[PDB]
Protein backbone atom coordinates (compact mmCIF):
# COMPACT_ATOMS: atom_id res chain seq x y z
CA UNK A 1 0.00 0.00 0.00
CA UNK A 2 1.77 3.22 -1.24
CA UNK A 3 1.80 6.40 0.89
CA UNK A 4 1.25 8.60 -2.14
CA UNK A 5 -1.22 8.60 -4.96
CA UNK A 6 -0.45 6.46 -8.00
CA UNK A 7 -1.73 6.99 -11.55
CA UNK A 8 -1.78 4.87 -14.70
CA UNK A 9 -2.91 5.23 -18.28
CA UNK A 10 -4.75 2.28 -19.82
CA UNK A 11 -6.90 1.29 -22.82
CA UNK A 12 -10.65 0.56 -22.63
CA UNK A 13 -11.81 -2.79 -24.06
CA UNK A 14 -15.16 -3.84 -25.55
CA UNK A 15 -17.37 -5.97 -23.31
CA UNK A 16 -17.28 -8.81 -25.89
CA UNK A 17 -13.47 -8.85 -26.07
CA UNK A 18 -13.52 -8.68 -22.23
CA UNK A 19 -15.86 -11.70 -22.00
CA UNK A 20 -13.02 -13.76 -23.50
CA UNK A 21 -11.19 -13.20 -20.19
CA UNK A 22 -14.16 -13.19 -17.84
CA UNK A 23 -17.00 -15.01 -19.58
CA UNK A 24 -20.55 -14.34 -18.31
CA UNK A 25 -19.34 -12.35 -15.26
CA UNK A 26 -19.06 -9.21 -17.44
CA UNK A 27 -22.49 -7.49 -17.16
CA UNK A 28 -23.94 -4.48 -19.04
CA UNK A 29 -23.25 -1.99 -16.25
CA UNK A 30 -19.56 -3.06 -16.32
CA UNK A 31 -16.72 -1.75 -18.52
CA UNK A 32 -13.28 -3.32 -18.86
CA UNK A 33 -9.84 -1.64 -19.01
CA UNK A 34 -6.24 -2.77 -18.65
CA UNK A 35 -4.43 -5.96 -19.71
CA UNK A 36 -1.89 -3.38 -20.91
CA UNK A 37 1.00 -3.90 -18.49
CA UNK A 38 -0.68 -2.07 -15.56
CA UNK A 39 -3.45 -3.10 -13.20
CA UNK A 40 -5.79 -1.69 -10.51
CA UNK A 41 -5.56 -3.68 -7.26
CA UNK A 42 -6.87 -4.04 -3.66
CA UNK A 43 -7.55 -0.61 -2.12
CA UNK A 44 -8.23 1.04 -5.50
CA UNK A 45 -11.98 0.18 -5.43
CA UNK A 46 -14.34 3.10 -5.48
CA UNK A 47 -11.60 4.93 -7.36
CA UNK A 48 -11.96 6.71 -10.71
CA UNK A 49 -11.31 5.67 -14.31
CA UNK A 50 -11.30 8.83 -16.40
CA UNK A 51 -11.20 9.84 -20.01
CA UNK A 52 -10.70 13.35 -21.32
CA UNK A 53 -13.74 14.29 -23.41
CA UNK A 54 -13.51 17.80 -24.97
CA UNK A 55 -10.63 18.90 -22.73
CA UNK A 56 -12.26 17.81 -19.44
CA UNK A 57 -11.76 14.63 -17.46
CA UNK A 58 -15.01 12.65 -17.24
CA UNK A 59 -15.83 9.74 -14.91
CA UNK A 60 -16.17 6.70 -17.16
CA UNK A 61 -15.63 3.96 -14.61
CA UNK A 62 -15.48 3.11 -10.91
CA UNK A 63 -12.72 0.66 -9.85
CA UNK A 64 -14.79 -2.48 -9.18
CA UNK A 65 -13.08 -5.93 -9.34
CA UNK A 66 -10.63 -8.06 -11.27
CA UNK A 67 -7.80 -10.61 -10.99
CA UNK A 68 -7.11 -11.65 -7.34
CA UNK A 69 -3.36 -11.35 -8.10
CA UNK A 70 -3.81 -8.03 -9.91
CA UNK A 71 -2.33 -9.52 -13.05
CA UNK A 72 -1.37 -6.83 -15.58
CA UNK A 73 -2.31 -9.14 -18.46
CA UNK A 74 -5.82 -9.51 -17.15
CA UNK A 75 -8.33 -6.66 -17.70
CA UNK A 76 -9.67 -4.95 -14.57
CA UNK A 77 -13.43 -4.46 -14.17
CA UNK A 78 -14.98 -1.07 -13.46
CA UNK A 79 -18.53 0.06 -12.89
CA UNK A 80 -19.86 1.59 -16.13
CA UNK A 81 -20.86 5.15 -15.04
CA UNK A 82 -22.65 5.73 -18.38
CA UNK A 83 -25.32 3.16 -17.36
CA UNK A 84 -25.52 4.50 -13.81
CA UNK A 85 -25.50 8.29 -14.21
CA UNK A 86 -29.30 8.43 -14.51
CA UNK A 87 -29.59 6.91 -10.99
CA UNK A 88 -27.01 9.44 -9.79
CA UNK A 89 -28.89 12.40 -11.27
CA UNK A 90 -32.18 11.20 -9.83
CA UNK A 91 -30.57 10.71 -6.36
CA UNK A 92 -28.84 14.12 -6.36
CA UNK A 93 -32.10 15.77 -7.40
CA UNK A 94 -34.10 14.25 -4.56
CA UNK A 95 -31.65 14.72 -1.62
CA UNK B 1 -10.71 -10.82 -2.16
CA UNK B 2 -10.81 -10.95 -5.96
CA UNK B 3 -12.73 -7.71 -5.69
CA UNK B 4 -10.60 -4.53 -5.21
CA UNK C 1 -2.30 0.28 -9.05
CA UNK C 2 0.29 -2.34 -9.96
CA UNK C 3 2.90 -0.89 -12.30
CA UNK C 4 1.81 2.71 -12.06
CA UNK C 5 3.72 5.90 -11.34
CA UNK C 6 3.60 8.52 -8.66
CA UNK C 7 1.22 11.39 -9.58
CA UNK C 8 1.83 15.15 -9.57
CA UNK C 9 0.60 16.28 -6.08
CA UNK C 10 -2.84 17.83 -6.47
CA UNK C 11 -3.14 16.87 -10.16
CA UNK C 12 -6.27 14.69 -9.56
CA UNK C 13 -8.35 17.04 -7.31
CA UNK C 14 -11.45 14.83 -7.17
CA UNK C 15 -9.69 11.72 -5.83
CA UNK C 16 -10.57 11.03 -2.20
CA UNK C 17 -9.61 8.38 0.29
CA UNK C 18 -12.18 6.56 2.41
CA UNK C 19 -10.69 5.73 5.81
CA UNK C 20 -12.22 4.03 8.80
CA UNK C 21 -11.92 5.60 12.32
CA UNK C 22 -8.71 3.58 12.72
CA UNK C 23 -7.17 5.69 9.95
CA UNK C 24 -7.04 2.74 7.56
CA UNK C 25 -7.50 3.65 3.88
CA UNK C 26 -9.78 0.97 2.51
CA UNK C 27 -11.25 2.46 -0.72
CA UNK C 28 -11.02 5.42 -3.06
CA UNK C 29 -13.69 7.78 -4.31
CA UNK C 30 -14.53 10.71 -6.59
CA UNK C 31 -15.97 14.14 -5.74
CA UNK C 32 -18.79 15.16 -8.09
CA UNK C 33 -19.54 18.41 -6.20
CA UNK C 34 -18.90 19.88 -2.74
CA UNK C 35 -21.54 17.70 -1.08
CA UNK C 36 -21.40 14.36 -3.02
CA UNK C 37 -18.90 11.55 -3.32
CA UNK C 38 -19.00 8.55 -5.65
CA UNK C 39 -17.41 5.25 -4.73
CA UNK C 40 -17.99 1.53 -5.16
CA UNK C 41 -21.08 0.12 -3.33
CA UNK C 42 -19.01 -2.98 -2.40
CA UNK C 43 -16.68 -0.78 -0.32
CA UNK C 44 -19.35 -1.13 2.39
CA UNK C 45 -19.03 2.46 3.54
CA UNK C 46 -20.82 3.37 6.78
CA UNK C 47 -21.53 6.76 8.37
CA UNK C 48 -18.82 5.93 10.97
CA UNK C 49 -16.16 6.36 8.22
CA UNK C 50 -14.49 9.49 6.85
CA UNK C 51 -13.76 10.95 3.44
CA UNK C 52 -10.34 12.48 2.96
CA UNK C 53 -9.90 15.13 0.31
CA UNK C 54 -6.82 17.07 -0.87
CA UNK C 55 -4.52 14.26 0.19
CA UNK C 56 -1.45 13.11 -1.76
CA UNK C 57 0.82 11.43 0.69
CA UNK C 58 -1.14 9.45 3.28
CA UNK C 59 2.02 9.47 5.45
CA UNK C 60 2.65 13.24 5.52
CA UNK C 61 1.61 15.34 8.49
CA UNK C 62 1.99 18.85 6.97
CA UNK C 63 -0.77 18.24 4.39
CA UNK C 64 -3.71 20.64 4.67
CA UNK C 65 -6.17 17.79 3.91
CA UNK C 66 -9.95 17.79 4.47
CA UNK C 67 -11.40 15.16 6.76
CA UNK C 68 -15.08 14.99 5.76
CA UNK C 69 -17.96 13.38 7.72
CA UNK C 70 -20.56 11.21 5.89
CA UNK C 71 -24.20 12.10 6.42
CA UNK C 72 -25.81 9.34 4.26
CA UNK C 73 -24.75 6.31 2.26
CA UNK C 74 -26.85 5.90 -0.90
CA UNK C 75 -26.34 2.40 -2.21
CA UNK C 76 -27.71 2.02 -5.75
CA UNK C 77 -30.81 -0.21 -5.38
CA UNK C 78 -29.84 -2.14 -8.57
CA UNK C 79 -26.65 -3.14 -6.78
CA UNK C 80 -26.27 -6.88 -6.91
CA UNK C 81 -23.84 -8.08 -4.27
CA UNK C 82 -23.68 -11.59 -5.76
CA UNK C 83 -22.68 -10.35 -9.20
CA UNK C 84 -21.04 -7.05 -8.13
CA UNK C 85 -23.11 -5.46 -10.90
CA UNK C 86 -24.20 -1.78 -10.68
CA UNK C 87 -21.36 -1.23 -8.19
CA UNK C 88 -22.04 2.36 -7.15
CA UNK C 89 -22.93 4.32 -4.03
CA UNK C 90 -23.28 7.97 -3.45
CA UNK C 91 -22.07 9.42 -0.20
CA UNK C 92 -23.90 12.50 0.98
CA UNK C 93 -21.44 14.63 3.03
CA UNK C 94 -22.71 16.27 6.18
CA UNK C 95 -19.89 18.78 5.88
CA UNK C 96 -19.40 20.08 2.30
CA UNK C 97 -15.88 20.00 0.82
CA UNK C 98 -14.02 23.26 0.24
CA UNK C 99 -13.06 23.46 -3.43
CA UNK C 100 -9.60 24.84 -4.14
CA UNK C 101 -6.50 24.27 -6.28
CA UNK C 102 -6.34 20.71 -4.91
CA UNK C 103 -10.02 19.95 -4.38
CA UNK C 104 -12.62 19.87 -7.15
CA UNK C 105 -15.24 17.84 -9.07
CA UNK C 106 -14.81 15.38 -11.92
CA UNK C 107 -17.38 15.59 -14.73
CA UNK C 108 -20.07 12.95 -15.23
CA UNK C 109 -20.94 11.70 -18.75
CA UNK C 110 -24.29 11.66 -20.58
CA UNK C 111 -26.14 8.39 -20.29
CA UNK C 112 -25.57 8.51 -24.08
CA UNK C 113 -21.79 9.20 -24.03
CA UNK C 114 -19.57 6.92 -26.02
CA UNK C 115 -16.21 5.63 -24.94
CA UNK C 116 -14.72 3.50 -27.71
CA UNK C 117 -12.39 0.55 -27.03
CA UNK C 118 -8.81 1.62 -27.66
CA UNK C 119 -9.24 4.92 -25.89
CA UNK C 120 -6.47 5.39 -23.39
CA UNK C 121 -7.85 6.61 -20.08
CA UNK C 122 -6.38 7.11 -16.58
CA UNK C 123 -7.07 5.39 -13.27
CA UNK C 124 -5.78 6.55 -9.88
CA UNK C 125 -5.57 5.44 -6.25
CA UNK C 126 -3.70 4.23 -3.17
CA UNK C 127 -4.28 0.55 -3.89
CA UNK C 128 -1.52 -2.07 -3.69
CA UNK C 129 1.36 -1.38 -6.10
CA UNK C 130 2.28 -5.04 -5.68
CA UNK C 131 0.45 -8.18 -4.64
CA UNK D 1 -15.57 20.08 -13.52
CA UNK D 2 -12.88 17.87 -15.00
CA UNK D 3 -10.17 20.53 -15.39
CA UNK D 4 -7.61 20.51 -12.51
CA UNK D 5 -5.86 23.66 -11.30
CA UNK D 6 -2.63 21.56 -11.11
CA UNK D 7 -2.32 19.81 -14.49
CA UNK D 8 -1.48 16.04 -14.39
CA UNK D 9 1.65 14.67 -16.17
CA UNK D 10 1.70 11.16 -17.70
CA UNK E 1 -25.01 -23.68 -0.09
CA UNK E 2 -23.96 -25.92 -2.96
CA UNK E 3 -24.97 -29.51 -2.29
CA UNK E 4 -27.06 -28.86 0.77
CA UNK E 5 -30.58 -29.90 1.72
CA UNK E 6 -33.77 -28.09 2.49
CA UNK E 7 -34.10 -27.33 6.24
CA UNK E 8 -37.00 -28.03 8.61
CA UNK E 9 -39.06 -24.75 8.55
CA UNK E 10 -38.26 -22.78 11.69
CA UNK E 11 -35.46 -25.15 12.78
CA UNK E 12 -32.77 -22.40 12.64
CA UNK E 13 -34.60 -19.52 14.45
CA UNK E 14 -31.64 -17.10 14.46
CA UNK E 15 -31.07 -17.12 10.70
CA UNK E 16 -32.12 -13.85 9.08
CA UNK E 17 -32.09 -12.52 5.55
CA UNK E 18 -30.73 -9.08 4.69
CA UNK E 19 -32.70 -7.61 1.80
CA UNK E 20 -32.40 -4.26 0.09
CA UNK E 21 -35.52 -2.07 -0.49
CA UNK E 22 -35.89 -3.83 -3.85
CA UNK E 23 -36.60 -7.06 -1.95
CA UNK E 24 -33.35 -8.64 -3.08
CA UNK E 25 -31.77 -11.03 -0.56
CA UNK E 26 -28.08 -10.24 -0.66
CA UNK E 27 -26.66 -11.66 2.62
CA UNK E 28 -27.57 -13.73 5.66
CA UNK E 29 -27.23 -12.97 9.35
CA UNK E 30 -27.62 -14.25 12.91
CA UNK E 31 -29.75 -12.91 15.76
CA UNK E 32 -27.83 -12.73 19.06
CA UNK E 33 -30.73 -11.10 20.97
CA UNK E 34 -33.91 -9.17 20.15
CA UNK E 35 -32.02 -5.97 19.27
CA UNK E 36 -28.74 -7.21 17.65
CA UNK E 37 -27.84 -8.94 14.42
CA UNK E 38 -24.47 -10.32 13.34
CA UNK E 39 -23.45 -10.51 9.71
CA UNK E 40 -20.37 -10.14 7.53
CA UNK E 41 -18.89 -6.58 7.38
CA UNK E 42 -18.25 -7.10 3.62
CA UNK E 43 -22.02 -7.38 3.03
CA UNK E 44 -21.94 -3.56 3.03
CA UNK E 45 -25.19 -3.22 4.93
CA UNK E 46 -26.69 0.27 5.12
CA UNK E 47 -29.55 1.64 7.24
CA UNK E 48 -31.68 1.70 4.05
CA UNK E 49 -31.79 -2.14 4.13
CA UNK E 50 -34.02 -4.52 6.09
CA UNK E 51 -33.55 -7.59 8.25
CA UNK E 52 -36.01 -10.41 7.72
CA UNK E 53 -36.63 -12.82 10.56
CA UNK E 54 -38.82 -15.94 10.82
CA UNK E 55 -38.56 -16.56 7.09
CA UNK E 56 -38.21 -19.99 5.47
CA UNK E 57 -39.45 -19.67 1.96
CA UNK E 58 -38.53 -16.30 0.46
CA UNK E 59 -41.24 -16.93 -2.18
CA UNK E 60 -44.19 -17.60 0.16
CA UNK E 61 -46.73 -14.90 0.92
CA UNK E 62 -48.52 -16.52 3.91
CA UNK E 63 -45.38 -16.43 6.09
CA UNK E 64 -45.77 -14.38 9.28
CA UNK E 65 -42.20 -13.01 8.88
CA UNK E 66 -40.67 -10.00 10.67
CA UNK E 67 -39.38 -7.15 8.54
CA UNK E 68 -36.96 -5.32 10.84
CA UNK E 69 -35.50 -1.79 10.37
CA UNK E 70 -31.76 -1.14 11.01
CA UNK E 71 -30.89 1.68 13.38
CA UNK E 72 -27.05 1.45 13.20
CA UNK E 73 -24.39 -0.49 11.34
CA UNK E 74 -21.40 -1.28 13.57
CA UNK E 75 -18.52 -2.31 11.35
CA UNK E 76 -15.70 -3.88 13.37
CA UNK E 77 -12.85 -1.30 13.27
CA UNK E 78 -10.27 -4.12 12.77
CA UNK E 79 -12.09 -4.96 9.55
CA UNK E 80 -9.62 -5.04 6.70
CA UNK E 81 -11.38 -4.72 3.37
CA UNK E 82 -8.24 -5.64 1.42
CA UNK E 83 -7.73 -8.90 3.28
CA UNK E 84 -11.38 -9.51 4.31
CA UNK E 85 -9.99 -10.19 7.79
CA UNK E 86 -12.12 -9.57 10.92
CA UNK E 87 -15.21 -9.77 8.69
CA UNK E 88 -17.92 -8.83 11.19
CA UNK E 89 -20.52 -6.12 11.70
CA UNK E 90 -23.18 -5.74 14.25
CA UNK E 91 -26.52 -4.35 13.22
CA UNK E 92 -28.39 -2.47 15.89
CA UNK E 93 -32.15 -2.86 15.20
CA UNK E 94 -34.36 0.17 15.68
CA UNK E 95 -37.30 -2.19 16.10
CA UNK E 96 -36.52 -5.21 18.35
CA UNK E 97 -37.37 -8.69 17.05
CA UNK E 98 -40.21 -10.64 18.65
CA UNK E 99 -38.84 -13.97 19.89
CA UNK E 100 -41.08 -16.97 19.34
CA UNK E 101 -41.03 -20.60 18.20
CA UNK E 102 -39.39 -19.45 14.96
CA UNK E 103 -37.37 -16.47 16.15
CA UNK E 104 -34.57 -16.67 18.71
CA UNK E 105 -30.87 -16.09 19.51
CA UNK E 106 -27.85 -18.25 18.76
CA UNK E 107 -25.24 -18.51 21.52
CA UNK E 108 -21.84 -16.80 21.29
CA UNK E 109 -18.66 -18.64 22.41
CA UNK E 110 -16.03 -17.65 24.99
CA UNK E 111 -13.04 -15.91 23.50
CA UNK E 112 -11.36 -19.04 24.95
CA UNK E 113 -13.69 -21.66 23.39
CA UNK E 114 -12.12 -24.46 21.44
CA UNK E 115 -13.44 -25.90 18.23
CA UNK E 116 -11.19 -28.76 17.12
CA UNK E 117 -10.65 -29.66 13.44
CA UNK E 118 -12.78 -32.66 12.57
CA UNK E 119 -15.81 -31.34 14.39
CA UNK E 120 -18.81 -31.50 12.14
CA UNK E 121 -20.77 -28.26 12.30
CA UNK E 122 -23.71 -26.79 10.33
CA UNK E 123 -23.96 -23.79 8.01
CA UNK E 124 -27.21 -22.34 6.65
CA UNK E 125 -28.50 -19.79 4.15
CA UNK E 126 -30.22 -18.78 0.92
CA UNK E 127 -27.02 -18.62 -1.10
CA UNK E 128 -26.65 -20.18 -4.56
CA UNK E 129 -27.21 -23.95 -4.55
CA UNK E 130 -25.36 -24.00 -7.86
CA UNK E 131 -22.87 -21.75 -9.59
CA UNK F 1 -30.80 -18.73 -5.51
CA UNK F 2 -33.21 -21.09 -3.60
CA UNK F 3 -36.57 -19.82 -2.26
CA UNK F 4 -36.19 -21.79 0.94
CA UNK F 5 -33.48 -22.11 3.52
CA UNK F 6 -30.73 -24.66 2.90
CA UNK F 7 -28.57 -26.37 5.53
CA UNK F 8 -25.40 -28.45 5.42
CA UNK F 9 -23.17 -30.26 7.86
CA UNK F 10 -19.42 -29.88 7.41
CA UNK F 11 -16.08 -30.47 9.17
CA UNK F 12 -13.86 -27.69 10.58
CA UNK F 13 -10.22 -27.67 9.42
CA UNK F 14 -7.07 -26.35 11.12
CA UNK F 15 -5.74 -23.04 9.80
CA UNK F 16 -2.44 -24.74 8.84
CA UNK F 17 -4.15 -27.50 6.84
CA UNK F 18 -6.31 -24.72 5.30
CA UNK F 19 -3.22 -22.71 4.29
CA UNK F 20 -2.35 -25.59 1.94
CA UNK F 21 -5.41 -24.52 -0.10
CA UNK F 22 -5.24 -20.78 0.46
CA UNK F 23 -1.68 -19.92 1.45
CA UNK F 24 -1.11 -16.62 3.28
CA UNK F 25 -4.70 -15.41 2.72
CA UNK F 26 -5.84 -17.41 5.79
CA UNK F 27 -5.52 -14.97 8.75
CA UNK F 28 -5.88 -15.55 12.52
CA UNK F 29 -9.44 -14.20 12.71
CA UNK F 30 -10.45 -16.73 9.99
CA UNK F 31 -11.54 -20.37 10.37
CA UNK F 32 -11.94 -22.87 7.54
CA UNK F 33 -14.68 -25.48 6.97
CA UNK F 34 -15.84 -27.62 4.06
CA UNK F 35 -13.94 -29.40 1.26
CA UNK F 36 -16.30 -32.20 2.28
CA UNK F 37 -18.64 -32.42 -0.71
CA UNK F 38 -20.67 -29.30 0.22
CA UNK F 39 -19.89 -25.60 -0.08
CA UNK F 40 -21.17 -22.16 1.01
CA UNK F 41 -21.66 -19.83 -1.97
CA UNK F 42 -22.72 -16.31 -3.11
CA UNK F 43 -25.58 -14.99 -0.96
CA UNK F 44 -24.58 -17.08 2.08
CA UNK F 45 -22.20 -14.38 3.45
CA UNK F 46 -23.05 -13.01 6.84
CA UNK F 47 -24.63 -16.39 7.51
CA UNK F 48 -23.89 -18.68 10.46
CA UNK F 49 -21.54 -21.64 10.94
CA UNK F 50 -22.61 -23.39 14.14
CA UNK F 51 -21.41 -26.13 16.39
CA UNK F 52 -23.38 -27.69 19.23
CA UNK F 53 -21.43 -27.16 22.46
CA UNK F 54 -23.13 -28.71 25.55
CA UNK F 55 -26.49 -29.17 23.80
CA UNK F 56 -26.72 -25.60 22.44
CA UNK F 57 -25.83 -24.28 19.01
CA UNK F 58 -23.00 -21.72 19.24
CA UNK F 59 -21.85 -19.26 16.57
CA UNK F 60 -18.37 -20.42 15.55
CA UNK F 61 -18.12 -18.74 12.17
CA UNK F 62 -19.59 -16.12 9.85
CA UNK F 63 -19.80 -17.07 6.14
CA UNK F 64 -16.99 -14.93 4.70
CA UNK F 65 -15.36 -15.96 1.37
CA UNK F 66 -14.03 -18.88 -0.63
CA UNK F 67 -13.78 -20.44 -4.11
CA UNK F 68 -15.36 -18.21 -6.84
CA UNK F 69 -16.98 -21.37 -8.30
CA UNK F 70 -18.08 -22.62 -4.87
CA UNK F 71 -16.08 -25.78 -5.36
CA UNK F 72 -17.04 -28.47 -2.83
CA UNK F 73 -13.44 -29.72 -2.71
CA UNK F 74 -12.19 -26.32 -1.67
CA UNK F 75 -12.65 -25.20 1.96
CA UNK F 76 -14.86 -22.15 2.54
CA UNK F 77 -13.60 -19.31 4.74
CA UNK F 78 -15.57 -17.98 7.70
CA UNK F 79 -14.94 -15.21 10.17
CA UNK F 80 -13.62 -16.73 13.41
CA UNK F 81 -16.17 -15.53 16.02
CA UNK F 82 -13.91 -16.74 18.88
CA UNK F 83 -11.40 -13.97 18.01
CA UNK F 84 -14.13 -11.37 17.52
CA UNK F 85 -16.55 -11.97 20.42
CA UNK F 86 -14.65 -9.57 22.69
CA UNK F 87 -15.34 -6.73 20.20
CA UNK F 88 -18.98 -7.83 20.11
CA UNK F 89 -19.33 -7.82 23.90
CA UNK F 90 -17.68 -4.43 24.17
CA UNK F 91 -19.98 -3.01 21.43
CA UNK F 92 -23.17 -4.46 22.95
CA UNK F 93 -22.18 -3.08 26.34
CA UNK F 94 -21.69 0.46 25.07
CA UNK F 95 -24.78 0.84 22.81
CA UNK G 1 -29.86 -19.23 23.26
CA UNK G 2 -28.85 -21.99 20.87
CA UNK G 3 -31.78 -24.34 21.49
CA UNK G 4 -34.55 -24.03 18.84
CA UNK G 5 -38.23 -24.62 19.63
CA UNK G 6 -38.44 -26.55 16.30
CA UNK G 7 -35.56 -29.06 16.36
CA UNK G 8 -33.42 -29.28 13.16
CA UNK G 9 -33.03 -32.62 11.27
CA UNK G 10 -29.81 -33.48 9.39
CA UNK H 1 -16.98 -12.06 -6.59
CA UNK H 2 -14.80 -14.72 -4.95
CA UNK H 3 -16.25 -13.44 -1.70
CA UNK H 4 -19.74 -14.81 -0.78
Amino acid sequence: TPDRLQQASLPLLSNTNCKKYWGTKIKDAMICAGASGVSSCMGDSGGPLVCKKNGAWTLVGIVSWGSSTCSTSTPGVYARVTALVNWVQQTLAAN
Amino acid sequence: PGVY
Amino acid sequence: IVNGEEAVPGSWPWQVSLQDKTGFHFCGGSLINENWVVTAAHCGVTTSDVVVAGEFDQGSSSEKIQKLKIAKVFKNSKYNSLTINNDITLLKLSTAASFSQTVSAVCLPSASDDFAAGTTCVTTGWGLTRY
Amino acid sequence: CGVPAIQPVL
